[PDB]
């Protein structure tokens, strides 16, 4: 509740199991 | 600098 | 931000708004990194060859907007400023050396579907996704083009988004004549990569972020801090290294509880 311990997990992606339209884009920059 |  | 996309709802829950109280205008782009404290760039706070010497009292933070001009009800907060930190080896006469800045809030902001903070790196994220080619993102509320006011003291409804490549420090140092240093990044297309995408004049301040594939969380690996116009060929935008100041932060940041 103070924010590092479930910093950088978004309620509306993250927290539900979901993906924004682009962030596959950034995934696979770190692989390909 | 030059900041935007 | 230069062509970049209208984010989605909570996309980006720790974006920021600083803003001028009279007159009414927004400053720059921030985050919020946990529930009393936001980061943002040095120069947004204070720029000497611009007059530019805001106090606390000045400022109010706008949090969990999406969009720019509209109120949104039970969904935005208003946070006021109790005290503001600058890094004390911040350099703005020559190259925005250590592009940053700590704002407190008065209160403790309540996290909600539209305000969560992000993460800051850890020495094993930094290692791991700063690398050439990796990508991250940018999100602001800047113009949606080069203005001639840039660089000097239309715009989105809504919450801008673009993804940008981490560039190489040789090609960064090549392109442009201002000293770079490794308090510093810079990221972007390279004219023959075909796409395109910049952050311009209003996303200062904002953050640069990566998502770590080690847990799915969101880290906030740069500031948004200068860049030679906006989206041009063969410049490239340049980011406050947080990672590498992260040793500050945490030094003003437990003298004040986070
Ligand atoms: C900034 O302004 C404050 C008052 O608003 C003043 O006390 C301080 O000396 C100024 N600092 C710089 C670096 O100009
Ligand atoms: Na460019």
């Amino acid at each position: 509740g103070s924010g590092e311990a479930d910093c950088g997990l978004r309620p509306l992606f993250e927290k539900k199991s979901l993906e924004d339209k682009t962030e596959r884009e950034l995934l696979e920059s770190y692989i390909d | 600098a030059k900041p935007r | 931000i230069v062509e970049g996309s209208d984010a989605e709802i909570g996309m980006s829950p720790w974006q920021v708004m600083l803003f001028r109280k009279s007159p009414q205008e927004l400053l720059c782009g921030a985050s919020l990194i946990s529930d009393r404290w936001v980061l943002t760039a040095a120069h947004c706070l204070l720029y000497p060859p611009w007059d530019k010497n805001f106090t606390e009292n000045d400022l109010l933070v706008r949090i969990g907007k999406h969009s720019r001009t509209r109120y949104e009800r039970n969904i935005e907060k208003i946070s006021m400023l109790e005290k503001i930190y600058i890094h004390p080896r911040y350099n703005w006469r020559e190259n925005l050396d250590r592009d940053i800045a700590l704002m407190k809030l008065k209160k403790p902001v309540a996290f909600s579907d539209y305000i969560h903070p992000v993460c800051l790196p850890d020495r094993e994220t930094a290692a791991s996704l700063l690398q050439a080619g990796y990508k991250g993102r940018v999100t602001g509320w800047g113009n949606l083009k080069e203005t001639w006011t840039a660089n000097v003291g239309g715009q989105p409804s809504v919450l801008q988004v673009v993804n940008l490549p981490i560039v190489e420090r040789p090609v960064c140092k090549d392109s442009t004549r201002i000293r770079i240093t490794d308090n510093m990044f810079c990221a972007g297309y390279k004219p023959d990569e075909g796409k395109r995408g910049d952050a311009c004049e209003g996303d200062s301040g904002g953050p640069f972020v990566m998502k770590s594939p080690f847990n799915n969380r969101w880290y906030q690996m740069g500031i948004v801090s200068w860049g030679e116009g906006c989206d041009r060929d063969g410049k490239y935008g340049f980011y406050t290294h947080v990672f590498r100041l992260k040793k500050w932060i945490q030094k003003v940041i437990d003298q004040f509880g986070e």
